[PDB]
């Protein structure tokens, strides 16, 4: 047909080792995206998964044609046979695109020259997360990306201006944290190479806390609870009061073991510590305070009658203050 | 056997006036819902194929709305020409088509 | 024009091109420096004994084949053209599972001077292997190591040094380790002998220093508070047997 | 199915159809049940699934492929492949949850316009899911449902088929797990009730024992469900069973 | 867990082609390895594995070897996990058949047919695999022909019944359950009038 | 060496040498030092390891392989490989079990008429463990240990080159983490025999406690070996200790 001898007139003396335009000026090259969804935002690895459909636009003056048809619109076939830029994802840790059933890219030609080649992508990317404040934190994490070995002579990126697309933000995997906004940024880096252009776009996500506060913040206060248990019970039964207390004990020991396998080994203290590290210290205090009541009840007994009465009145006021407290100084940073 | 009740069974109308068929089935039908115009003497003609798309030739004034088994059919600017039987008819299985509702002038 | 004239240069510099052999098959060894950019240091494991790392690794030497002197710029090449240029056999001893990124392309530069000098870039991530010293664990320091050797050429084949000689890696001050944090690193370079030859390496190695902020608060403050939970039970009476035996092994349970 | 991933796996001969007049021949045979090398010489729809995550080709020994031109023009070109597809889950009712687990696939680069898909067999009867094909340990297959549909995107508007695997997941294993040990426990903690007023540690142990066994069930029953934001039905009754437990300890204090 | 096997194996096919027929050497050819992709090779695939390579260290391990008369022998070494559904109802003392399908792809019964070479000896080395969990009892070789929507297709199928060992599941869990559940009768002997003894034994054997 | 797959990592130069009378040339060179990619343009022998796993043919940056050829015909080619082995485990005497785990390899279809194996070297310094190469936390490695054979298969007769590497576990684990917390649990079983029959409840926490602690000790031990149907030692130590333990308890019950 006519699309035939279109394309193998193109493809007739052409040099797909060379950009366009290769001594006269660096070739400009408009960048989408569109974000399918956001992974799961793991703080281990300190990654997350990302699937989006990164579309490029440049100009080509060799792949210019005459001809009554005005796209040539194609397949992953010939992708490998002219100049495809060389972009590559600064903060991805692994990537890979898509292969099944057939290479999941296009490739359209335009009338003019221009280019465009669109292809699908999972990226797990690479974001150090400031895990302060944890579980009532936010980030900002990006997704950066520019060429591999075109320096900022050679080749320039440009957004457009309808660049960054979101999905429905509902099928997402993000379970612990919530998509709030974005922003594109666009800069220029100095590398052992050359000077690169490299576009940037971060992704604000706010972590919900609904798994940890079930998991964690609810029985660690109720496992304080059980401690203040103890004082109504009556002062002579002394193994019940001891084995309420060190089993108590226990339990708030295997819930903060079993409580910091979520978050990575970071060496700095929480939002999260603080709360299960004052928790233990409470059910610690009430049981070292039944001990010194235990030893003042045979040494004196006239400082150890009130005692008992005004633990059962000091220890919910000052879990509750400290609530209070804790939960406003945190969250108003 | 999915089977697709169609209502009215009988409706009268002048011209220039909106116009609603509605078509329901029993079991599932995706968007598989045809709707057919038959007039007197005539054979059937598919007006539209799927759930909400027109078939070449049709004027722009007929338009489908489709759902999991609930379907509808609107007529807007209804000229004289809209004098005809109406049968909607399921894809999805082995086909089955609806009792059909004659527009009238009065 | 200038695409014409670069046109005629590429190919004119590729036919005729023997990869087969290295520069100066016959005369004196070919000298490659080398960079390196660390992206990052992701997972340093002590359960499997290595660490890994993503780098922007550089290796720079001079080809008297690839000259050129019609066009006054430096080419930057579609990186498949490294499968038409001889390239050094660079190979890293102590690593398990290496990988070059492949997205969009293949993550390699390939750029030509016109003095002949070919600039070659790879962006690696390589899971190096280094045993570790327990023995003081949590409070130890670890001198972790990549080791870069040339598998076939030996020493009088090719040559290897640092491109700078003290700021040829970068990117190590950067490094955020969620447990370590670098100290120190150093640049060597030696020469080690095989029953098949002498080879030339280099080698980049980090002293990774353990924190201890995560250690004290998950296993230091406990125990000492169990201790004094421990010792609570002296403050009890004799008489109460039942109470300090509960007391006591609850204590060696926890 | 795969809950922790919100993913699902699903084994598929992929079967294509459709008609290139430009390879009409006329011989002793009427159709060329060809090789699987064939298909890379001649030109091949680009499907790809709209929700699949990493999918694999089977490659054993040689490439599980199907080649067949027909002497009119016909093609039927088949896969085998290994679907691993996303299925977005809402866990409210886990573990008395069903779901619908979609798998679309559509044309990349061709809109509609250009390429279009339609089943081959009635769409009832299309897609055929097989009597001993069921890998499901915790969930129960009751059907498939197909659709077809377009997808507007900024490229032009792409036609997309829609299948829905239908689930029901099994509650067997999460009641001997969890459900049957909470009534157990409250149970236990009931049980201290009966014992005489004399005996304080006696009773005291038991409630508090009830309590830590509550919680390690709690905190093992917690960790299979995937870490999601909200209250299951199995949360709320983990829930009302430790405000019993508690309920009887502090009512054996008050006593 | 997984509900799979992975088995390793030399997987040899042999059939005549009479394009390759040769008579001016008398001796049978061992070629290299990578004429195995210039020749005819069958499409043979196995339908309920997960994952499957050929070994390619130091090379891929494959073999081809000709035959004046025209017959071809083709080997490849094959590690592959095959998913195999247990019922597990009578688990630890159950028997499991775990069966790997040998099918052909593009070719119907009408272009190809299969058989075992033997039909009774063709698949060695069964007795001499030693498993640390299970004990092979006994495997059966079957020939058939499966039909699909596209065409009936040749099948053969290697069937091996697995019988699970018992011993390290009695000293890992029916020793120590015996042994707390005769543990938990000496609240008995203790007398009535001690409580917390007996609700700490009774309890601590409940919790264990 | 992984303990629960039966299996071991090693980590090679391998090095192979033979002669082609077509690759006699003449120059100014006596050896020609090539690259790795005329390694694919001549013949080279397909050896495989009979016992490997999932190998490794290293390529980064290139293809780690070496290719020399000398002016009569010698060609020495070495390639740079990471070999995953079986070694079937007898493990009766565990933790104070010394094995000697294999590695054998030969030709992929060339007979023992055809093509035949050799060391370069006496046997005894052909196989070359370095100084610093151990990556072994569990074990010690004493020594080496070569043969070779002759296997028959249903293919021909073939050369088995084998390689013995003769390991020692080290106990100071197995120690720490079960010998001596059993020791410690039955010696505070023992403890409760100088304890007054006054405190009924203070021997029967005691020897309850101790109980659940050997349970928990034996629970946590036997998952570190693989799933053999046998009895090891630490089998007998930990059933022996519970022995202990439970007498204890059956003796405070009597008295
Ligand atoms: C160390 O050693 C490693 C092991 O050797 C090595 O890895 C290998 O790297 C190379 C180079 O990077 C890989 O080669 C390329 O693979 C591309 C596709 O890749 C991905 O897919 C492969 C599997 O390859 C199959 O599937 C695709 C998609 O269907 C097919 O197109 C392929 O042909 C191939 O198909 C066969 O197998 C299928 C089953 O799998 C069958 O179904 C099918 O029918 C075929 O039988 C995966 O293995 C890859 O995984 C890897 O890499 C990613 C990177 O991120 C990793 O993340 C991942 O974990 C894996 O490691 C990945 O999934 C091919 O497209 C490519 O072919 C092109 O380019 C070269 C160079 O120009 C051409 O010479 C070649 O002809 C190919 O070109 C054509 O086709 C493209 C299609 O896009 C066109 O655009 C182009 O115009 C051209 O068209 C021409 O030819 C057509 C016919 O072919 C014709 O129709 C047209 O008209 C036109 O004429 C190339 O093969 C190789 O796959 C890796 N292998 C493995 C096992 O990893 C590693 O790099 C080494 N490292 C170092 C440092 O040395
Ligand atoms: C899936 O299986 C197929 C067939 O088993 C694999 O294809 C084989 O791929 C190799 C690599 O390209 C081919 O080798 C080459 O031959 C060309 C000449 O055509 C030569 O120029 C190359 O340098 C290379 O030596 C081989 O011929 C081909 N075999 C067949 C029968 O087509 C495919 O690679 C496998 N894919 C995966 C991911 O395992
Ligand atoms: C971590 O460990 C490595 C390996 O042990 C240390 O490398 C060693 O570095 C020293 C000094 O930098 C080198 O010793 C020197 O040898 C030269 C000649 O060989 C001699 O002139 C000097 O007097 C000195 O003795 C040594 O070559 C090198 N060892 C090896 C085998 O590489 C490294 O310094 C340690 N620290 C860090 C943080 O890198
Ligand atoms: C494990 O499970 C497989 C799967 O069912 C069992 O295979 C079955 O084996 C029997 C006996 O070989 C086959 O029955 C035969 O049918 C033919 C019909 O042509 C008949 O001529 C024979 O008299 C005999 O009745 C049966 O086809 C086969 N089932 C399938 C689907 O392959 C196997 O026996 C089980 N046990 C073991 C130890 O592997
Ligand atoms: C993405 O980038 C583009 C340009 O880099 C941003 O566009 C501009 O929007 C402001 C108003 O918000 C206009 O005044 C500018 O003229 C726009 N720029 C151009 C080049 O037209 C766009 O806002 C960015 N999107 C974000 C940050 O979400
Ligand atoms: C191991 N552990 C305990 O036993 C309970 N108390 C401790 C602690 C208690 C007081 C001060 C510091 C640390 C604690 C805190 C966390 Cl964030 C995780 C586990 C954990
Ligand atoms: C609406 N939309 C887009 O605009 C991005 N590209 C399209 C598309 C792109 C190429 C072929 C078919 C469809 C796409 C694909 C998915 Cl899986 C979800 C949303 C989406
Ligand atoms: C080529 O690169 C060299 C090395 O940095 C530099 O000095 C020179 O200016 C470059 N040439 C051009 C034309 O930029
Ligand atoms: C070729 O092989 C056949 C059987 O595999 C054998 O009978 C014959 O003797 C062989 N030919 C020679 C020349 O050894």
């Amino acid at each position: 047909g006519d699309v035939t001898v279109i394309l193998n007139n193109l493809l007739e003396g052409y040099d797909n080792k060379l950009r366009p335009d290769i001594g006269v000026k660096p070739t400009l090259i408009h960048t989408d995206m569109y974000v399918n969804s956001i992974g799961p935002v793991n703080a281990i690895n300190m990654e997350y998964t990302i699937d989006i459909f990164f579309a490029q636009t440049w100009y080509d003056r060799r792949l210019k044609f005459n001809s009554t048809i005005k796209v040539l619109r194609l397949n992953s076939n010939m992708v490998g046979k002219i100049w495809i830029p060389d972009t590559f994802f600064r903060n991805s840790k692994k990537a890979d695109a898509h292969w099944i059933t057939t290479p999941n890219r296009m490739l359209r030609i335009w009338n003019d020259g221009r280019v465009l080649y669109t292809l699908r992508l999972t990226i797990d990317a690479e974001c150090q997360l400031q895990l302060h404040n944890f579980p009532m934190d936010e980030h900002s994490c990006p997704l950066e990306f520019s060429s591999y070995g075109y320096p900022r002579e050679e080749i320039v990126y440009q957004w457009k201006r309808s660049s960054v697309e979101v999905g429905d933000t509902r099928s997402w995997r993000l379970y612990q944290f919530s998509f709030v906004g974005l922003r594109n940024t666009t800069e220029v880096v100095k590398t052992t190479s050359g000077d690169y252009v490299v576009m940037s776009v971060y992704f604000d996500l706010s972590r919900r806390m609904g798994y940890f506060t079930i998991q964690t913040y609810i029985p660690c206060t109720l496992i304080v609870v059980l401690s203040w248990v103890s004082f109504w019970i009556n002062k002579d039964a002394v193994p019940a009061r001891t084995s309420l207390g060190i089993t108590t004990v226990l339990t708030m020991t295997t819930l903060s073991t079993i409580a910091r396998k979520s978050l990575p080994k970071v060496s700095y203290v929480t939002a999260m510590d603080l709360f299960v590290s004052v928790c233990f210290i409470f059910v610690f205090s009430a049981l070292v305070e039944y001990g010194t009541l235990h030893y003042f009840v045979s040494s004196q007994p006239a400082r150890a009658a009130k005692m008992d009465s005004y633990a059962r009145i000091f220890f919910p006021t000052a879990f509750c203050l400290f609530n209070l407290v804790y939960w406003v100084s945190y969250l108003y940073l | 056997n999915i089977v697709m009740t169609q209502s009215p069974k009988s409706m009268s109308m002048s011209v220039g006036e909106r116009v609603t068929l509605s078509c329901k089935a029993s079991e599932y039908v995706g968007t598989y819902v045809s709707w057919y115009q038959q007039k007197p003497e005539q054979s059937p003609k598919l007006l539209i194929y799927g759930a909400s798309n027109r078939y070449t030739g049709v004027p722009d004034r007929f338009t489908g709305s489709g759902s999991a088994t609930d379907f509808t059919l609107t007529i807007g600017s209804v000229q004289a020409e809209d004098l005809a039987d109406y049968h909607c008819g399921q894809s999805y299985s082995y086909p089955t088509f609806g009792a059909g509702t004659k527009l009238e002038l009065k | 024009s200038n695409m014409s004239l670069v046109k005629e240069t590429v190919d004119r510099l590729l036919k005729g091109y023997d990869i087969r052999l290295r520069p100066d098959f016959g005369g004196p060894p070919v000298a490659v420096g080398m960079n390196i950019d660390i992206a990052s240091i992701d997972m340093v494991s002590e359960v499997n004994m290595d660490y890994t790392l993503t780098m922007y690794f550089q290796q720079a030497w001079r080809d008297k084949r690839l000259s050129y002197n019609v066009i006054p710029l430096n080419l930057t090449l579609d990186n498949r053209v490294a499968d038409q240029l001889w390239v050094p056999d660079t190979y890293f001893l102590n690593d398990k599972k290496s990988f070059v990124h492949g997205v969009t392309v293949k993550n390699r530069m390939i750029r030509l001077h016109p003095d002949g000098t070919v600039l070659y870039g790879l962006r690696i991530t390589t899971t190096a292997a280094c045993m570790m010293d327990l023995r003081r664990y949590p409070l130890d320091e670890q001198n972790c190591t990549l080791e870069i050797e040339s598998y076939g050429y030996t020493t009088d084949d090719i040559e290897f040094y640092w491109r700078g000689d003290d700021n040829a890696v970068t990117g190590v001050t950067k490094i955020e380790l969620p447990q370590f944090s670098i100290v120190d690193y150093k640049l060597i370079t030696k020469k080690v002998v095989f029953s098949t030859g002498s080879y030339p390496r280099l080698s980049l190695s980090f002293k990774l220093k353990r924190n201890i902020g995560y250690f004290i608060l998950q296993t230091y403050m406990p125990s000492i508070l169990i201790t004094i939970l421990s010792w609570v039970s002296f403050w009890i009476n004799y008489d109460a047997s039942a109470a300090r035996v509960a007391l006591g092994i609850t204590t060696v349970l926890t | 199915v795969s809950d922790h991933d919100m993913e699902y796996t699903i084994d598929v001969f992929f079967r294509q159809s459709w008609k290139d007049e430009r390879l009409k021949f006329k011989g002793p045979m009427t159709v060329l049940r060809l090789n699987n090398l064939m298909a890379s010489k001649i030109w091949t729809p680009d499907t790809f699934f709209h929700n699949g995550k990493k999918s694999v080709a089977h490659n054993m020994t040689m490439p599980n492929k199907l080649l067949r031109i027909t002497e009119d023009g016909t093609l039927l070109y088949t896969m085998r492949l290994t679907v691993r597809a996303e299925c977005p889950m809402h866990l409210e009712d886990f573990p008395m949850d069903a779901h619908a687990c979609p798998l679309k696939f559509g044309s990349y680069a061709y809109t509609r316009a250009e390429v279009v898909y339609e089943w081959t067999r009635e769409p009832a009867r299309s897609v055929v899911v097989a009597e001993d094909g069921s890998r499901l340990n915790q969930y129960d297959l009751l059907g498939q449902t197909v659709d077809s549909g377009i997808v507007q995107s900024s490229t032009g508007e792409y036609v997309v088929m829609t299948t829905h695997f239908h689930l029901k997941r099994k509650i067997g294993y999460f009641v001997i797990q969890t459900y049957l040990p909470c009534i157990m426990t409250v149970i236990l903690s009931q049980v201290s009730f009966w014992l005489n007023r004399e005996s304080v540690p006696a009773r005291t142990v038991f409630g508090v024992t009830t309590v830590l066994t509550m919680t390690t069930l709690s905190i093992s029953a917690r960790n299979s469900l995937p870490k999601v934001a909200y209250a299951t039905a199995m949360d709320w009754f983990i829930a009302v069973c430790y405000a019993f437990v508690f309920s009887a300890l502090i009512e054996f204090a008050t006593v």
